[PDB]
């Protein structure tokens, strides 16, 4: 009813924001900087992906919508691999920032023999390829379910150990690894710099960056363990419960790149040149 | 004893004033004041030259109108053509510090001196298809700041000592030496028919020499700051001098006197580098505020500015025919301008 | 088939 | 030393002057003779130029 | 400077050799290498072309298949390895340098060349065999099938010499340029598809073969040639 | 459209600059440092100590190279001889502490290279020499600090720092008052950019190296936290 009306603005509304926050930042960074820093290939794939990312919510949107999937059969493979390998490639490209800064901060003049231009065209071909590899599973199966009393959507599961199976490997790839080596190596930082009167900014960076992170995905990793765990009723207020859960997860994606961008001084005295 | 000398001196001197003082009768401007504007112009880019790794210090065109020659401080001279972008010749260097480049009015010659006390003159047109080095001219206690070719066996050097020199590239050995300076001189210019060369120092001072006898003729003084950068008029009769105090100048060689000033009340920034189109209408002018500026000769009002560099400008130079102009920074590129 | 599975709902 | 600078400021001192409007009036006939023959004041056709 | 060439054997059709050249006096990593062959009685003929770094590689259209050409920079070594031998393969073989930029002269040196005896195309034309003949001025004519002229302005076409005995040399390039080392009195001019190669004051050492040859595009076709008899 | 006598050319063009490119790439390897001093200061003393036109040294530490200018001139203007560095990591800066004539004049210098227009992101290592001397001067009482400076008196020795005070406190108190004249001027309009790093150094040291090396990496450290917005 009206509940999926609602469903459809809000999802509706963060779409244009985040459009014009990457179409913003792509146009300053091609415009004039002219990838002078290192730091700038990484800020242009992590807004790229971004931008795929953002790209895949009217079709998801539209199902709620309506009920029944109109497309048919023939687009939703495609939506959901792209929606994977844009999901898949953020973390990474996020994880990889992170190790740079590490490695760059605590070794001064050793990191620089290991560092070359080169190899960050390197690094970024590889991520995209795993993430490529991975989706793979998502890919094989991906048809449409139907209920011959006017029910049609395009699942992505086969005809319950599955269920759990798929779920344990989005979930040991989701949080465990990213997030450890983002707290060991910020922890690290905050420790050197210390060693060696601002300090009250440098926390504070890290008092933004895991916490939204925490924020946005962890709800979501839980509610798909209970659907495994406990046969669960439904319930329109747990539909209403349930649709919030999934904008959460795209929550990040808009919110992402004025942390790592905006902020940057370089980056805001060559945006009022363009 | 010297109370006598420094009395003559300063009648002299006031005598010299007196009769420059009688000898003005009115201002350039208000006879020119009845010339039509030139009116706005505008350029824009056309080519732009890359491949360096450091800042620039140097450029000359060549007389085909055609090839120029770029030095840098990473230790390599490098050859370009300018029509289709490409390269012809790349030069190693013993010392990695260089702040001046020649080249030959016939071609076959290139002579470079940077900050070693050195200069070395290179070779083009060999057998066995490589270049090698000739010969070395040394002698001077300080560094190197213009050379210039009189012919394929004479050429004018003037160094960080307060001296200037005339050498013989076959022999070997200086034929003559110019003294009369108080501080160091840092530019050179060469007359058209090669009889009358001008040179300017730090002291804020410009001295007319002549080569045939080898001694001062006139000396003028006008300024109260470093002189950068001098140009000589393409009649034979002008010059143009450009400081740090913001202010470029015009000196007339048979008045010996100013004609005209070129100051804007914005404009702080230093000057690095000035020039001449070839009927002289207009005047090419670096800034050390990124951009470059031209001006009216003939009206001391501004017309057009030049901008789209990173960094401030070295050096600019204007083609003989009067195509087209280049000009370098320290941002590694050189662009050409039509 | 009450699942909610994934980014989609899919009723039985 | 001093001898050797007055004596070449006397050297100097003897010199020969000329109107300063006469000048200027040679250097602005001579400025305006050659006004056609300038590339950089009066725009070329496309065809002319080697670099466009 | 000095080019020398080695191989050369009298073999059944059907077998296989190996031609070496070798270089001494000058820099070889960066000139290119050119391969040509002369009949007992007849013209000279291109063969192949190796350019410097091995980027590109030219060959013949009528030998293709059976000739691989290779070099060695650090030994400073050309070799040509050639198999299948026919009865139309017996020739003298020279090589020769060149080096392309603005303003370079190529064909410029000829060294010695080897022996061997076995058990569409733009053609051009000269129109006088031979010429029986001191002091007088002598032009020779030669004419092309196409106009060699291109868009930036520079007419290709050269000249060479041959004394009876020697090898080739150099004489004029691009239709209006002289090369280094000879004498002021040889001039050359003309117009598309006419061209004329004009020698006043003639003197003794100068009877031979004269060659007028295009460049503008592969292959590379030579002329018939007129001789000068005292 | 294009004969082949422009696309070899191209060739020649393009493989002259890959070469270019890999000749290029050597050389942000090494690090590169200037050294200014005035007379009676032992620069070549230490040189010779670190070793074992424009004269250059260069010497390796923990597989790290460094290079070191000097040049020999009686200008006393410097003008363009400085206007070229302006890429150089450190500018060692030595003087003498032994000669108590001198100081005064020595101070007036470094203030402008503090406030030269081109150097306002270079960081300065300040070394004093002759410790020795010193101690020795202030032993026998000769020559007094109030002759010459008269604040001296009203001075008092600064706390919780006893480096080696076995000596004397005397010696201590020359030494703090003398490190507090030089700081002055650099902390005077620091701003953040650029800071100065004291030390003490004698005849007979031969661990400066290491000293060099440590504070090499601060300041690479330093710009690289400036560099990532984290600070
Ligand atoms: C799901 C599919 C259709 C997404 C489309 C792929 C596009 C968006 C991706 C795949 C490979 C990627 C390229 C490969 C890597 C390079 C790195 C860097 O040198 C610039 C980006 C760039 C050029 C990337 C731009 C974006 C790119 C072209």
């Amino acid at each position: 009813l009206t509940s999926n009306a609602v469903l459809t603005f809000i999802y509706f509304v963060v779409c244009i924001i985040g459009l014009c926050g990457n179409t913003l930042v792509i146009y300053v960074i091609l415009r004039y900087a002219k990838m002078k820093t290192i730091t700038n290939i990484y800020i242009l794939n992590l807004a790229i992906a971004d931008e795929l990312f953002m790209l895949g919510l009217p079709f998801l949107a539209m199902q709620v919508a309506l009920v029944h999937w109109p497309f048919g059969k023939a687009i939703c493979r495609v939506v959901m691999t792209v929606d994977g390998i844009n999901q898949f490639t953020s973390i990474f490209c996020l994880t990889v920032m992170s190790i740079d800064r590490y490695l760059a901060v605590v070794h001064p003049i050793k990191s620089a023999k290991w560092r070359r231009p080169r190899t960050a065209k390197m690094i970024t071909m590889a991520v995209w390829g795993v993430s490529l590899l991975v989706i793979l599973p998502i890919m094989i199966y991906a048809g449409l379910r139907s209920n011959q009393w006017g029910r049609s959507s395009c699942t992505i599961n086969w005809p319950g150990a599955w269920y759990t199976g798929f779920i344990i490997y989005t979930f040991i790839l989701g949080f465990l690894v990213p997030l450890t080596i983002i707290c060991l190596c910020y922890l690290f930082i905050i420790i050197k710099v210390k060693s060696s009167k601002s300090e009250k900014k440098v926390t504070r960076m890290v008092s933004i960056v895991v916490a939204v992170f925490i924020f946005c995905w962890l709800p979501f990793y839980i509610f798909n363990v209970s659907s495994v765990s406990m046969a669960i009723s439904p319930t329109p207020a747990l539909k209403g419960m349930f649709d919030f859960v999934v904008v959460l997860t795209y929550a990040n994606s808009c919110a992402n790149p004025i942390l790592y961008a905006f902020l940057s001084d370089n980056f805001k005295k060559s945006f009022q040149n363009v | 004893e010297l109370d006598q000398l420094r009395q003559e001196a300063e009648q002299l001197k006031n005598q010299i004033r007196d009769a420059r003082k009688a000898c003005a009768d009115a201002t350039l401007s208000q006879i020119t004041n009845n010339i039509d504007p030139v009116g706005r112009i505008q350029m824009r880019t056309r080519r732009t030259l890359r491949g360096h790794l450091a800042k620039i210090y140097a450029m000359h065109w060549g007389t085909d109108s055609r090839l120029l020659v770029s030095a840098s401080q990473d230790g390599k001279l490098i050859i370009w053509d300018s029509y289709t972008t490409n390269k012809v010749h790349a030069i190693p260097l013993r010392s990695s510090w260089v702040m001046t480049c020649a080249y030959a009015p016939s071609g076959n010659y290139v002579a470079c001196g940077g900050l070693d006390n050195i200069c070395s003159i290179y070779n083009l047109k060999t057998r066995e298809g490589n270049v090698r080095v000739s010969r070395e001219l040394a002698g001077h206690t300080g560094y190197l700041s213009c050379c210039r070719f009189l012919d394929d066996n004479q050429i004018v050097t003037s160094s960080g000592d307060t001296t200037c020199a005339l050498w013989d590239i076959e022999t070997g050995q200086q034929t003559t030496t110019f003294t009369g300076h108080t501080g160091d001189v840092m530019s050179l210019s060469l007359a058209p028919d090669t009889r009358l060369f001008v040179s300017g120092a730090c002291d804020a001072s410009a001295k007319l020499w002549d080569v045939r006898e080898g001694m001062c003729r006139q000396t003028f003084t006008g300024h109260e700051s470093d002189i950068n950068a001098i140009c000589f008029f393409p009649n034979g009769n002008a010059f143009a001098t450009g400081s740090d105090d913001a202010t470029c100048r015009l000196f007339d060689l048979r008045a010996d006197q100013e004609l005209m000033t070129y100051s804007h009340d914005n404009i702080i920034c230093g000057i690095t580098s000035v020039s001449f189109s070839k009927s002289g209408r207009l005047l090419l002018a670096g800034y050390d505020d990124f951009n470059c500026n031209v001006w009216d000769a003939l009206k001391a009002d501004r017309a057009g500015v030049l901008a789209g560099h990173d960094n401030r400008v070295s050096c600019l130079g204007v083609t003989d025919d009067g195509m087209a102009v280049a000009t370098g920074s320290w941002d590694s590129f050189l662009k050409i301008w039509n | 088939c009450k699942n909610f599975f994934w980014k989609t709902f899919t009723s039985c | 030393q001093a001898r050797k600078l007055v004596e070449q400021l006397k050297m100097e001192a003897n010199i020969d002057r000329i109107k300063v409007s006469k000048a200027a009036a040679d250097l602005m006939a001579y400025c305006e003779a050659h006004a056609k023959e300038d590339p950089l004041l009066t725009p070329v056709p496309a065809s002319e130029n080697p670099f466009r | 400077v000095q080019l020398v060439e080695s191989g050369g054997g009298l073999v059944q059709p059907g077998g296989s050799r190996k031609l070496s050249c070798s270089a001494s006096g000058f820099a070889f990593s960066s000139f290119g290498m050119h391969w040509v062959r002369q009949a007992p009685e007849k013209g000279l003929e291109w063969v192949a072309y190796i350019s410097s770094g091995s980027g590109t590689i030219y060959y013949a259209d009528t030998v293709k298949g059976r000739f691989t050409i290779s070099r060695d920079d650090p030994k400073n070594t050309l070799f040509l390895q050639m198999t299948s031998l026919r009865s139309e393969d017996t020739a003298m073989y020279y090589c020769v340098r060149s080096i392309y930029y603005y303003g370079s002269s190529p064909f410029d040196f000829w060294g010695q060349g080897t022996t061997l005896t076995v058990s569409s195309d733009i053609v051009m034309t000269q129109a006088t065999s031979s010429v029986p003949v001191p002091g007088e001025s002598v032009s020779i004519s030669c004419r092309s099938s196409k106009s060699l002229l291109h868009s930036n302005g520079n007419t290709y076409l050269y000249w060479f010499l041959q004394r009876p005995g020697q090898s080739p040399q150099l004489l004029i390039y691009r239709m209006s340029n002289l090369a280094s080392g000879v004498p002021e009195r040889f001039s050359g001019s003309g117009s598309g598809t006419a061209f004329t190669l004009t020698i006043s004051r003639l003197e003794a050492e100068d009877v031979g073969v004269y060659y007028c040859m295009q460049h503008l595009e592969y292959p590379l076709t030579f002329g018939a040639g007129t001789k000068l008899e005292l | 459209t294009v004969s082949a006598e422009d696309k070899a050319a191209a060739e020649r063009s393009k493989m002259i600059d890959k070469n270019l490119r890999e000749d290029g790439e050597k050389a942000r390897r090494t690090l590169r440092l200037l050294l200014l001093g005035a007379d009676n200061s032992g620069k070549s003393t230490i040189v010779k100590q670190m070793r074992i036109g424009i004269f250059e040294t260069k010497f390796q530490v923990d597989k790290v190279n460094f290079h070191m200018f000097d040049v020999g001139g009686q200008r006393d203007e410097r003008r363009k001889w400085i206007q070229c560095f302006n890429d150089v990591t450190a500018i060692i800066f030595v003087v003498d502490s032994s000669d108590y004539n001198r100081l005064q004049e020595a101070l007036n210098d470094f203030k402008s290279i503090w406030n030269n227009r081109w150097l306002r992101t270079i960081s300065v290592i300040l070394f004093l020499n002759k410790q020795d001397l010193l101690a020795e001067k202030v032993l026998a009482g000769k020559s007094k600090i109030e002759d010459y400076f008269p604040e001296f008196a009203r001075y008092t020795t600064p706390e919780d720092a006893t480096p080696e005070p076995g000596e004397d406190p005397r010696v201590t108190r020359a030494k703090y008052f003398i490190r507090k004249e030089f700081v002055d001027i650099s902390t005077a309009s620091g701003d953040g950019r650029h800071i100065c790093y004291p030390h003490f150094t004698c005849a007979v040291d031969t661990e400066n190296a290491r000293r060099i090396f440590n504070d090499c990496k601060d300041i690479i450290l330093q710009m690289n936290l400036r560099e990532y917005n984290l600070v």
